[PDB]
């Protein structure tokens, strides 16, 4: 991390060659897709083979998550969305009162904000 | 009595585990007796050390 | 393996992050990078010495 | 089991189920087996909206 923007600006102006850094979601997508699961799983298994309970429990939990990912046959890229769906209309009924005002669940308002 | 036995049989059918050792599951996590025994016999049959667990109710 | 603070900062906009780094090509000229670091520090030192000498003489 | 299946599917939710059973009763035909309740299909088409791809695995 780089808390102060001045330091990051100086780094990019002076040494903007090797490291690429952006603040916001796509960065995570690129990092995870470039990242690999099997190697980390093997490293965590090797760590578990040793002792040191303190870090061993964290290794166990992380290995559990990574092994779940590996066994699922899927990829982590599903955690960054690019096209959200919308439920059918009747599931978000439009009610027209005597004055025509909408009064049912605000799902419509939330979709309005997002769009 | 059997109406009560059928309940207490389900109630006390968990095996808390103190150490995982050669097992993936987190120590101190409830595992039913059957699956814990199956994994223990599998790991022992291949030479892996057994997991130390004890029965407990809830 | 990123703390919730860092992850939510990266998602909620407050601090940059270095995603990837080709460490090898920097290592291949880490000594040359050190040399240019030394000579640019020498340049700033030279201007500093000029200013200090001028002001002390004044 | 079958009575519960009827009470939950063929007399409360399934539209085509209701129509077909009424027609069969009006005639002499046997009651066709119930179908998929509207509640379950609504549950699917609602859970699929949270990016959770809910498959069926008929196999």
């Amino acid at each position: 991390l780089i808390v102060d923007e001045n330091l990051y600006r100086e780094l990019v102006d002076r040494y903007g060659e090797y490291f690429t850094g952006a603040m916001g979601a796509e960065s995570i997508q690129k990092l995870i897709e470039n990242f690999d699961i099997d190697a980390e799983a093997e490293s965590l298994r090797d760590v578990i083979r040793n002792g040191k309970g303190q870090k061993k429990l964290r290794a166990l939990k992380r290995l559990k998550v990574v092994a779940a990912f590996q066994q699922s046959g899927n990829s982590p890229m599903g955690m960054v969305l690019d096209a959200v769906p919308v439920i059918p209309p009747e599931l978000r009924p439009m009610v027209q009162l005597d004055g025509g005002r909408f009064a049912t669940s605000d799902l419509n308002d939330l979709y309005r904000r997002v769009i | 009595d059997k109406h009560i036995e059928v309940i207490v049989r389900q109630m006390l059918r968990r095996v808390t585990i103190i150490d995982s050792g050669s097992t993936e599951f987190l120590p101190g996590s409830l595992i039913d007796r059957a699956e814990f025994e199956a994994e223990n016999r599998r790991v022992v049959a291949e030479g892996g050390e057994p997991a130390a667990g004890r029965p407990v109710l809830m | 393996d990123l703390a919730p603070k860092d992850l939510e900062k990266i998602i909620y906009f407050a601090a940059y992050v270095i995603t990837s780094v080709d460490e090898e090509m920097r290592h291949n000229e880490l000594s040359t990078l050190e040399a240019e670091m030394a000579v640019e520090r020498k340049a700033v030192e030279d201007q500093r010495d000029g200013e200090l000498e001028a002001r002390a003489q004044k | 089991a079958y009575t519960l299946q009827e009470l939950l599917t063929i007399k409360s939710d399934d539209t085509v189920g209701r129509v077909k059973v009424y027609e069969a009763i009006v005639k002499g035909e046997n009651i066709p087996e119930p179908g998929i309740p509207e509640s379950f299909k609504v549950l699917l088409k609602e859970l699929q909206s949270l990016c959770l791809n809910v498959e069926v695995l008929s196999s």
